[PDB]
């Protein structure tokens, strides 16, 4: 029995090891409680106010679009504090996780992103923070270690299994099935098991309500489309939650398509993978004939992954929402464009989404449309492997 | 199922326990994994359990993981496991078999084919190691109509709807994770006979489960790490796999 | 003959060679025009809500002061777009060269942030972009580089005398000297000659009236301190300003200690130089007896210069400022604390402000008092460096 | 100043222009620049204009800001350049001597002094090369009180005001980057007699600064130029320095 319904349609649910459902059971009391407490939402925007930086810019670009019909704005979560919009859910979770009593968190990383949001919020708030990473991943990601231990964090190197993500992943469980009375497990995407999906919308649901508002003002009317990049889901559902039911508004989902999803080297599960239940849900999945779970491969670390959220499985069922795919190649180029016409550094994730955008513009460059792209981080972090592939192709 | 009907009531008959070890098929290679199981049963081993590689487990410790990669990494693929399973089948008539499986694996072709492939090969049991019970209806059911026990975990964290849940749903054992009060409101609620699996690699640990009225025990990872312990030495390996089941069955009467 | 007084007592002036008068004259024109004008104020307010993301949180610290009387806020200018303070005044910049009819920026650099910040005005503002760089400090600045480029902007290598940040300087100000009708001379902080210590001030003075309506919001008072790091003097002028009339607020300067400032190696002049005539202004500098400059030094490269503002050496003159030192270690020490108990990696620059505040909470623990630090910018720059340092030492 | 006066009284008794090169003090080294210098008198330089090495110079060209590394990082300090001077002055009784200096080394221990050391060694003008005439006040006070002229640049840029500033305020020449307009009006204003220093490189732009009716010319840098060809020949370097100001001169005549 839960609260809430774990599915969105056929997709979600539970898949866990029983030891862990009380776990589960327990957080979606616990956000269910907190979503109709004044007192915690109050704290909640609070940290998002002032020390997130929330609201996030609107920015109109004006250079990129000139001479087509399309409008285009970026809601520039690359301006929040951390650099992305994960630092908004994280903030979230941490306060659910005062409420349950608990003073300990426990996260896994692989490139080190959620890893550092995770420390981030533990250390405003106070809390112990233990992250799991694969032994292979510490080694090749120093910088974000060293961010997550000047951040006070335990980073604890995973030297079974391969010695990476899963591995990593799976420790932060068993960790967890022991310890959850006192340490609350951070997931850091709007995947997994029921409650964490609809948890982390409802935490990034500003994004959204923030763009509502900032078109409304600015133009006197929705958008025409929303679009965001997906790795598991989390900034794309957080833009979309708030126009669900504005029925004209459309939602573009933007998976990576990497060399190109006719290599099989792409992280495009919805449109080009299988359903199939890994990591608490039945959600697409990049599978094998047999059923094990492929690898990814994206230019970018934060869209890199074999799986998406259940959420957006449904949304596309249904035909709410539409997902396409953007390859390294697209996704370079806007990242390019966006520094040399905007000023403005993107997220390699975020330059799928800005990718497609450019792409509705170029195609049909006397369509009168108004776009919003959601500007999911700064690209400071991309710069070398940026510089790498133009290098070695001579430019 | 009825093996392990079978198995139970000649214990009782014995007033013995059942000792179930755990491995993972296709560790280190399916030649020596098959000498292996042989081995476990030939030292007394009352039933096994026994998994099949996947590639992102998330519910197993260190140990298991270990063998996984072992396993999994020298190319065994579902397809060959049920290979060696309809052979160790052919080789032992009555022992019960069970399977651990990732739910990935199961749903993948179609739940229903799934245990249909199972009884086709002579599987008696399945337990799904990351389905609830709240999720569980669609692999009990398929479990059932093919003549498979579906396993369920009871937890150290279960509550009395839990331990009605379980002890409705299940068939062949309960799979058992104070101790005494579990296994008589498991009996109360005419649960499978439950197996305790909660870090069994000592013979006092069986003695003890029988002493506290459970059907028998499982020993879920001392298999495994005799088998990382001895990679090196394949007769070795078998040596102390055999003294080890030898001991702890003789615990278990 | 100006329309404004290039003196602060007898600090500033127009220190150029007369070829530049006019350039100087051109520039102070359009400034007191642009200053009247209506619109001109709501291109800039626009710039600086929709693009950079003002305005900027102030963030109350609660982990750092517990168990003191002391209650500190941080003024998040690390959260502006471009990572630090120097958004906001190269944006007005911009719009003054626009207003002069330019479409051409001119602006050096020795590591590489004042010519990123150079480089994002322009490319928003489709301005041409020309950064001068002494040919040793391109080699050593790779990342900077590389961002300027990304970002359209003509980096030109300097090899002519010591191809160091003068040299850089000097070929910059060759070049305005000649193509002044076509190029502005986009100065990088609150020094130099009139009128660009009065300019950089009224284009950062959203810092501290921010501050002044933040602070006022949440305790109901003035500050006791505001507390910023002076390199050349931007942030720092543009915290106080709007304070300067509220006699009762104290306002700290936070100079750089380096290695200790018996040892000579800081850059510290408004303490521990002298006055004397360079770069086109009579203000403090670090001189060699017979009048030549001298090298400053400090770990954090913003704040490593010989010289400062001259507003700031009158405002201590007055004392209406008081102005004080942090050593690199003090620096680390502040930067490490802020990451480990509130989450947020500060400017090695912005440490030295709260390594200051640190100490006057920890001097005085009893001592009831309001501060607010002007955090500059953002530290993911100097992970390295301080990684580095603790490695060096064996942390 | 009074050596310029008697200068230009000469030039004009002769119907002459002045020729005038620039050099850096101590540039490549104290003796060489030595020798220099009375190279380019006794080749028949009118006056010199002579640089003391400062640390950061924002006023001056790439050949100058490389004479001007070259000295000083031979370790050339404004105390040697003043011995250089005294040397200078006791070798050459009417030579005019100006330097060409940056405010911070003027300003560095007191205004006056520095103008009062000026008069003891017997430089007769001081071009203060960031120092505008709007800011002037000063240093031209204390360059009339010892007896200096404060020589002041008229850029192309210039206007009627500035004009009329320049041509009260300067003494000894007025140093002059329409061209045969601004000669007239700085003449109508009594200006100091103009020398053209823009990009002064050939005999025929000596000859036309002549035509033009100016006093003479200033070589800015090809004298500079010069000494930066021949660094690793010191006699050729005095041969070619010889011959340039040798021609330059010629075309003044
Ligand atoms: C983590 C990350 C993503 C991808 O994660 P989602 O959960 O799909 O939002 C995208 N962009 C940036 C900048 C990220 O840091
Ligand atoms: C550039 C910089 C400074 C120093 O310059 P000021 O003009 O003194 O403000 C300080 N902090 C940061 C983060 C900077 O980028
Ligand atoms: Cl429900
Ligand atoms: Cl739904
Ligand atoms: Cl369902
Ligand atoms: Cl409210
Ligand atoms: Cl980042
Ligand atoms: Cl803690
Ligand atoms: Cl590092
Ligand atoms: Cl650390
Ligand atoms: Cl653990
Ligand atoms: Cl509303
Ligand atoms: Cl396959
Ligand atoms: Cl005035
Ligand atoms: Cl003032
Ligand atoms: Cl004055
Ligand atoms: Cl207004
Ligand atoms: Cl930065
Ligand atoms: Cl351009
Ligand atoms: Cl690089
Ligand atoms: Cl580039
Ligand atoms: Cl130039
Ligand atoms: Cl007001
Ligand atoms: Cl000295
Ligand atoms: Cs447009
Ligand atoms: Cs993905
Ligand atoms: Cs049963
Ligand atoms: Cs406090
Ligand atoms: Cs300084
Ligand atoms: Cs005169």
């Amino acid at each position: 029995t839960t609260l809430l319904n774990p599915y969105f349609g056929e997709f979600g649910g539970m898949y866990v090891p029983q030891i862990l459902m009380p776990a589960l059971n327990q957080l979606e009391e616990a956000f269910v409680s907190a979503q109709k407490d004044p007192e915690f939402q109050a704290q909640f925007a609070d940290l998002l106010k002032n020390y997130a930086g929330r609201p996030t810019a609107l920015t109109k670009c004006q250079n990129i679009t000139a001479g087509t019909r399309t409008t285009l704005y970026l809601k520039r979560e690359d301006l929040l504090h951390g650099g992305a919009h994960k630092t908004n859910q994280v903030l979230g979770q941490a306060l659910l996780a005062k409420r349950m009593g608990k003073s300990e968190i426990i996260a896994e990383t692989g490139a080190g992103q959620h890893g550092v949001a995770s420390a981030l919020a533990s250390a405003l708030l106070g809390l112990k923070c233990r992250i799991y990473m694969g032994a292979k991943d510490v080694e090749r990601q120093s910088p974000n270690v060293f961010r997550m231990r000047l951040m006070g964090a335990e980073v604890i190197p995973v030297h079974s299994g391969s010695a990476t993500l899963t591995d990593a992943c799976n420790e932060a469980l068993r960790d967890w099935s022991g310890s959850y009375e006192t340490a609350h497990y951070m997931l850091g995407t709007a995947a997994g098991p029921h409650p964490y999906p609809t948890i982390v919308r409802e935490f990034q649901r500003m994004i959204g309500e923030e763009t509502k508002a900032q078109i409304l003002d600015k133009e006197g009317r929705l958008p025409d489309a929303v679009i965001a990049c997906v790795g598991g889901g989390s900034n794309a559902i957080g833009m979309f939650a708030d126009f669900i039911n504005d029925t004209s508004v459309g939602l573009i989902g933007v998976e990576p398509g990497g060399h190109g999803i006719e290599t099989g080297e792409h992280g495009a599960p919805l449109k080009h993978g299988r359903v199939g239940i890994y990591f608490g849900m039945k959600a697409p999945m990049m599978q094998t004939a047999d059923g094990q779970i492929e690898e990814s491969y994206s230019i970018s670390a934060g869209l890199d992954f074999p799986s998406v959220g259940p959420q957006h499985a449904y949304l596309n069922s249904i035909g709410r929402a539409d997902y396409v795919s953007i390859t390294d190649d697209e996704a370079l180029e806007a990242f390019k464009t966006l520094c040399r016409h905007e000023g403005i550094i993107p997220a390699l994730e975020s330059s799928h989404a800005l990718a497609h955008a450019l792409k509705m513009m170029r195609e049909q460059p006397e369509k009168e449309q108004l776009l919003v792209v959601n500007l999911s981080g700064r690209g400071d972090k991309d710069i070398f492997t940026v510089h790498d592939i133009l290098k070695a192709r001579g430019e | 199922m009825e093996r392990y009907e079978n198995l139970f009531a000649q214990l009782n008959d014995r007033r013995e326990g059942a000792f179930v070890p755990f491995v993972t098929l296709g560790d280190p290679g399916i030649e020596q994994s098959l000498k292996i199981i042989d081995t476990l049963i030939d030292a007394g081993a009352d039933a096994l359990e026994l998994g099949v590689p996947f590639s992102d487990p998330l519910a197993d410790g260190p140990t298991i993981q270990n063998a996984n990669l072992r396993a999994f990494a020298a190319g065994v693929t579902p397809a060959q496991c049920f290979e060696m399973l309809a052979l160790i089948r052919e080789k032992h008539p009555t022992i019960p078999i069970g399977l651990l499986m990732y739910a990935n694996l199961v749903f993948n072709n179609g739940i229903d084919a799934f245990y249909a492939r199972c009884e086709q090969v002579g599987v008696d049991s399945v337990l799904v190691a990351d389905v609830p019970v709240e999720e569980s209806a669609p692999f009990r059911q398929a479990a059932l109509r093919h003549n498979i026990a579906p396993i369920f975990i009871c937890p150290p964290n279960a509550d009395d709807d839990l331990l009605r849940q379980v002890a409705s749903y299940g068939r062949g054992y309960t799979y058992l994770l104070p101790l005494h009060h579990l296994i008589e409101k498991l009996k109360e609620y005419h649960a499978a006979p439950a197996l305790q699996g909660f870090g069994i690699s000592s013979p006092e640990q069986v003695s003890a489960a029988v002493r506290a009225g459970a059907a028998g025990a499982i020993s879920g990872s001392a298999i495994v790490k005799i088998i990382e312990k001895n990679l090196a030495s394949p007769k070795q390996m078998l040596a102390e796999l055999r003294s080890f089941v030898s001991a702890m069955k003789a615990a278990s009467r």
